[PDB]
């Protein structure tokens, strides 16, 4: 996140009269003077921007208010529960205080009201799979070993978007189930080809079940995803399985030539029971799975 | 600073430390990383390091969740080195580290089962069937090869054999096995069947090929799970 | 097996030819032993160097110039590219030996060597840069997938005009 | 089956403590809160508390009530001073991460079976 | 500077049609020399009169 | 690659309809060829969540093989599965 | 500073693989003469996946322009493979009958 | 802090201890990969100063 992070204090030492209400300083007077410490608790490594010169400003009014903006480019820690990916949703927190002034000592407060205080712009958006729903804002304590701080976080809740999984996985393995579940309609006889079927699918099943993960973190627990390429790996296997069992069953190896008769129950292999069963069985059983999971998993989040 | 002369110095650290992983049992291990702290040049009739707070001091790491380990235990030491230039003061922090198998079971060791699994299904196929019985052989060899290549490239080139290597040399020597049963098989008809016919658990009868067949069907699934027992008791 | 002339380039960078002029030496540049280098594939060649004017918004600048002249060695490319697509070309021959009987046997020689073709393909382009031009490796492999395909597309014909058609 | 059993009194005259364990789920990086009922349907929020033990409470009971966690033993605790007869109510322990809360009880998907706490003077 | 592989160097149209047009004779000119082969098997006038009209088309195409 | 891959996969209408194992190598290898295309050519992207112009070029050659593999199984199906049935109808 | 390279790593990733699939296509002549499309699988995909691996050991390395020993290793290796395919073709030219021994 | 230490003897003796990482060049010969061996060299000294 990229921010304009901008403080103000008032210290009466620097209280004066002159022509102009406000002096507009350097930013090497803001380091001649005493400033606060503020730094990002969940934050890991950032950096101020210093380019042409520091992209700081020192604004001191008569009273003696000062207003010390600068523009940071922080990069957090955003802890994740991956259990619903990709169709999870986030709140990615920015905590900030004082590191060395404890509550007696500094305390931080919002300009504005909480709501209001911290502002997006709206032009300002790089989230590429992310969609930035709102934000947050709160303050709270943290009790450490060295004593008592004031934190001020503002939780960012971001959704994700389904839309690069869709193609990625999910495309693909229900094609390739499909794919296996064309084998039923060729003839029995046809043992190459049906076997050709399935360890083929059963192949890209695995491809796209080892390819899945390539990009989270490697976590213990198993997603949503990893459960729907399960099951399409059953399907697919159970496809390879029946076939094997259909093929157990056949009696004659040749086929069914062009020219012949085949007389009702040189005879002919008739077509199989297990296979015009399974022609509209295991489609409709892929049907209901994928619409009880569909149904399951878009509508499991909260709401405002 | 403090009335009484006490100072308080702190500082927020990021730091990456050197942790020599043994992955011989690896993913099923447990790794000691530890952080060293000295001072640099005083030794210890200048400056004494010691744990504030004592065994209490480091705080924490009970908060720590990390994505693939578990923290099982933490320990501090305190201690003196005779370094060569003399004698100094030494703490440590370490962390016993245990590996999560949940995801090396999603990723590498349901697919090669699932493969082996498939590679068995030859055997429920006729022995005429050339074609179909190679095309599952083979297809299942090369993709147990490219598991192991897509699995071993993301580690580094330790010169040892490690526990996942041990899995997945096994399912290879299993679908090796399983298409030299159909070698067998095709060699004991077609090559040595009219020399038969013009000349002319206990171990089955090698000249019948439906009798290999119904043996295999027995004798290979029982074997992967002995073998799978094994393995398991073995590394954990 | 291409050439390269890559330059270094210095000049002040204030002061124009007004006030500083640089100059080189009776010998300036100068090389050790070039076989601790770390050039893997290319050959360093010769070096020389150039004096020239630049004219910039800000005045004119003796800009000079050290040009290395590099050549690349074929040898990993040979073994890594060049080799393996010839062989899917021979290994694709090897299918017109097959009898013409065997329908799957020569399609899955063909469809084999059709991908492992496409494959290379991929792994040529993976050392480059994305430029939009064709290389000499993808002429290569762009002749030897038309070898391959003319191949399955001739056994094509040869299984209809003999079976399919009679 | 993820549970949060509670424990705690009921009758106080007053300082108290309520305790909450969780069993079945690592609660080490959810966020974990409580929450009060008092007779009338309105939830309220109490306290709240991260993985990185930063406190968020609620202003009603602002200095008054102290929440911590236990991480180790994977708990929740709440200590109550200052116990005034319109905090009579039934106290809720509550886990998950804050989307669109971490004052709204939309957000925790855990909730324990409650508590209820009576002051008579 | 200059290179048939990439025809954006080549210096106008006519250029590429030009070497576009020579390149195709070479490509009529080799197929001939590879026909030769045919000569173990089929006929000799036939081939020979394939290569008369591929030398003819190459010619025109140089042309 | 595309375009090439989809004519392979069109030589399987002038092989036979007997020859069952050639044309289903034929179809499903051209299938997946261009599966693996196309997630071998997005996964060096960044993980947006539209449909690109490649993206729409590749699932139509996809189709297009996907459909070349139905076909073959639809005439599979009319003969073998169809031509008992038709001929006592007769 | 001396050092000496350790083979395990390679043994088990580049080597040993190698060394069976060869095995795996020297299994290739014990099936009988009339299986065409078993053979010409046995002897396309060892040929593909020898390829593979001549492909994928190098990146371990620089992109030094000398051969390896690796390199020879891999070479003779798909030396083998591709002649089995050769004998196979050698030995289905002079088939003459394309049915197998019915028993 | 600035891993370095100087220390001074009454003789004038200096004693200048330094912590350092570096990152060398180890020319190879990767000729019997991966049955090979190197001697990787370490080289130091003075930049200014001549002998
Ligand atoms: C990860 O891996 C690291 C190693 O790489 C593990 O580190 C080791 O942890 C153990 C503790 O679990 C350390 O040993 C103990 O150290 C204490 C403190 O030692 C110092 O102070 C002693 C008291 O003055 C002093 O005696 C020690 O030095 C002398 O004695 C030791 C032997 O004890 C001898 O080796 C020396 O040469 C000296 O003569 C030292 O200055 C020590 O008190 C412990 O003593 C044990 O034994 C006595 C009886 O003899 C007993 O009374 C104690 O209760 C105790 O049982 C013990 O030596 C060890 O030093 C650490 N390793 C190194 C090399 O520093 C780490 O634990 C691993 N982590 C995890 C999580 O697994
Ligand atoms: C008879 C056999 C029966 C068997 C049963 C078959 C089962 C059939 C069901 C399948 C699962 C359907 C999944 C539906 C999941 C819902 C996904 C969805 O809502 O669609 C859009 C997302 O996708 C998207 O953008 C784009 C999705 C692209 C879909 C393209 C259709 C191709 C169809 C041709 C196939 C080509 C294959 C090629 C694969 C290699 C939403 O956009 P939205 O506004 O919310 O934006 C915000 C954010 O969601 C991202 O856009
Ligand atoms: C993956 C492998 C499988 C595919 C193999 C396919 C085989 C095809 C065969 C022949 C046709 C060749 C088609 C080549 C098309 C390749 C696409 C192409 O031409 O690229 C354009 C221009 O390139 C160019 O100038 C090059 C144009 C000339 C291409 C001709 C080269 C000769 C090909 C040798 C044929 C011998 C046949 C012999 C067989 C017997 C891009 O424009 P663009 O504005 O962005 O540039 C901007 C500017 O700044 C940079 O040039
Ligand atoms: C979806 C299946 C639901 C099963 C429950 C519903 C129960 C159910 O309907 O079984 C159908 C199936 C029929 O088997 P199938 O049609 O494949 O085999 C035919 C028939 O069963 C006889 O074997 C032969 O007739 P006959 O003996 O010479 O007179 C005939 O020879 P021919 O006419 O060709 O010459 C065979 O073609 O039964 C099973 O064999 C094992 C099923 C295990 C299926 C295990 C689950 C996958
Ligand atoms: C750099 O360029 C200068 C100038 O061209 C080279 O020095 C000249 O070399 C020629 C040829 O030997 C002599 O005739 C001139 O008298 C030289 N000029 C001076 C000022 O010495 C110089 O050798 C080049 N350095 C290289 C090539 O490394
Ligand atoms: C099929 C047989 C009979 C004919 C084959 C024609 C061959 C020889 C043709 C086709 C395309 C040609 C190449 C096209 C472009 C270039 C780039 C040019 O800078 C050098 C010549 C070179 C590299 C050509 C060499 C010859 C070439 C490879
Ligand atoms: C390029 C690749 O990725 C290779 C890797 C393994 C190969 C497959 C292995 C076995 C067979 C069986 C064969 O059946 S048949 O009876 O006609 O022989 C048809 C051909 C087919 C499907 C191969 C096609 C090409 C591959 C998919
Ligand atoms: C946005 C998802 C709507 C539900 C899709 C159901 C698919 C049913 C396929 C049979
Ligand atoms: C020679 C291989 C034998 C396989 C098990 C019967
Ligand atoms: C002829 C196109 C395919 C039809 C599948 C029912
Ligand atoms: C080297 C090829 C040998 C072929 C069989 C005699
Ligand atoms: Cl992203
Ligand atoms: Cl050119």
């Amino acid at each position: 996140i990229d921010v304009f992070f901008r403080q103000s204090w008032k210290d009466e030492r620097l209280k004066f009269k002159g022509p102009m209400t406000v002096l507009r300083l350097n930013n090497l007077m803001a380091s001649k003077i005493w400033t606060p410490d503020t730094f990002f608790h969940n934050g890991k490594k950032s950096v101020a921007h210093n380019m042409t010169m520091p992209n700081k400003l020192l604004r001191i009014t008569e009273d003696g208010t000062l207003l010390y903006t600068m523009r940071l480019t922080v990069r957090a820690e955003c802890p994740m529960h991956l259990e619903d990916f990709p169709m999870d949703a986030h709140a990615c927190p920015l905590k900030f205080g004082s590191y060395a002034y404890t509550r007696a000592e500094v305390v931080y407060e919002w300009t504005r009201e909480p709501a209001r205080s911290v502002v997006v712009a709206e032009d300002g958006s790089r989230l590429n799979q992310y969609d930035l729903l709102g934000q947050t804002v709160d303050s709270g304590i943290v009790q450490s070993s060295t004593g008592e701080y004031v934190v001020m976080t503002t939780h960012f809740h971001l959704k994700r978007k389904i839309g690069y999984f869709v193609i990625q996985t999910y495309l693909p393995c229900i094609m390739t189930v499909i794919l296996s579940q064309v084998s039923f309609w060729l003839n029995r006889e046809s043992v190459p080809a049906r076997t050709v079927f399935g360890v083929t699918t059963v192949l890209t099943m695995t491809t796209l079940s080892i390819s899945a993960r390539n990009s989270l973190p490697k976590v213990a627990y198993a997603t949503a995803m990893d459960w729907f390429i399960a099951v399409c790996y059953a399907f697919v296997f159970s496809a390879l399985i029946e076939f094997a069992t259909v093929n157990y069953f056949t009696k004659r190896g040749y086929a069914w030539d062009g020219k012949s008769v085949v007389p009702e129950k040189k005879t002919f292999n008739s077509v199989s029971k297990i296979d015009r069963l399974s022609r509209i069985a295991f489609p409709l059983l892929f049907g209901i799975f994928n619409l009880v999971y569909w149904a399951t998993y878009l509508n499991r989040e909260p709401q405002l | 600073l403090h009335p009484d002369g006490t100072v308080l110095y702190g500082l927020r650290i990021t730091t990456t430390a050197a942790c020599m992983m043994d992955l011989r049992r690896y993913p099923l291990d447990e790794q000691n990383c530890t952080l060293e702290i000295e001072s640099y040049g005083y030794t210890t009739d200048d400056i004494e390091f010691y744990w504030r707070g004592g065994d209490k001091a480091v705080t924490g790491v009970e908060r720590i969740e990390l994505p693939q380990f578990s923290i099982v235990e933490h320990r501090l030491v305190s201690r003196n080195v005779v370094f060569a230039t003399g004698a100094y003061p030494r703490l440590s922090l370490s962390f016993r580290l245990k590996r999560n198998i949940g995801y090396f079971i999603l990723q590498t060791y349901m697919p090669s089962i699932l493969i082996t699994i498939l590679s068995w299904v030859s055997f429920w196929i006729n022995y005429d069937a050339s074609a179909a019985r190679v095309a599952l052989g083979i297809t299942t060899v090369l993709t147990m090869t490219t598991i192991n290549t897509h699995l071993r490239e993301t580690l580094p080139k330790i010169p040892y054999v490690k526990a996942i290597d041990m899995y997945l040399m096994g399912c290879f020597v299993f679908v090796f096995l399983a298409l030299l049963e159909y070698a067998f098989v095709n060699y004991i008809f077609f090559g040595r069947g009219p020399q038969r016919q013009k000349k002319l658990i206990k171990i089955p009868d090698l000249t019948d090929v439906n009798a290999i067949d119904r043996w295999s069907r027995i004798v290979f699934p029982f074997t992967f799970s002995l073998f799978n027992l094994v393995y398991w008791l073995y590394y954990v | 097996m291409d050439e390269h002339s890559c330059p270094l380039e210095f000049s002040s960078y204030g002061y124009p030819r007004e006030e500083i002029v640089y100059q080189w030496k009776r010998s300036s540049v100068e090389v050790g032993d070039t076989r601790s280098w770390r050039l893997y594939q290319f050959s360093f060649v010769g070096l020389r160097n150039t004096t020239e004017v630049v004219k910039t918004t800000s005045g004119d600048y003796v800009v000079m110039s050290v040009y290395f002249d590099l050549s690349r060695r074929m040898g990993y490319f040979t073994i890594q590219t060049y080799i393996p697509c010839t062989l899917i070309v021979v290994l694709s021959w090897v299918s017109f030996w097959i009898n013409k009987d065997a329908v799957p046997a020569r399609t899955s020689l063909g469809i084999t060597t059709v991908l492992t073709m496409t494959t290379l393909s991929t792994i040529a382009r993976k050392s480059l840069p994305k430029v939009s031009y064709v290389t000499a490796m993808d002429l290569f492999v762009s002749v030897c997938f038309i070898f391959v395909f003319s191949a399955l597309v001739e056994y094509g014909t040869l299984h209809y005009f003999v079976s399919n058609r009679k | 089956q993820v549970q949060l059993q509670e424990s705690g009194g009921g009758l106080v005259q007053g300082s108290l403590r309520v305790s909450c364990a969780a069993s079945g789920r690592t609660f080490t990086t959810y966020i974990m809160a409580w929450f009060r009922q008092a007779p009338g349907k309105e939830r309220e929020f109490l306290a709240a508390m991260d993985q990185g033990r930063i406190q968020y409470y609620g202003d009603s009971v602002r200095g008054r009530f102290t929440i911590s966690r236990d991480y180790a033993k994977n708990s929740v605790d709440l200590q109550l001073d200052g116990l005034r007869p319109e905090d009579t109510a039934v106290y809720y322990c509550a886990a998950g991460a804050g989307f669109w809360g971490l004052r709204t009880a939309s957000s925790y998907h855990y909730w324990g079976q409650g508590t209820q706490v009576t002051v008579s003077s | 500077r200059g290179s048939f592989t990439d025809f954006s160097t080549i210096p106008s149209s006519a250029f590429k049609a030009a070497a576009f047009f020579v390149l195709l004779s070479m490509v009529l000119i080799l197929g001939c020399i590879t026909c030769f082969s045919l000569f173990f098997f089929c006929n000799t006038a036939t081939v020979y009169k394939i290569c008369a009209w591929m030398q003819l088309l190459a010619a025109l195409c140089l042309v």
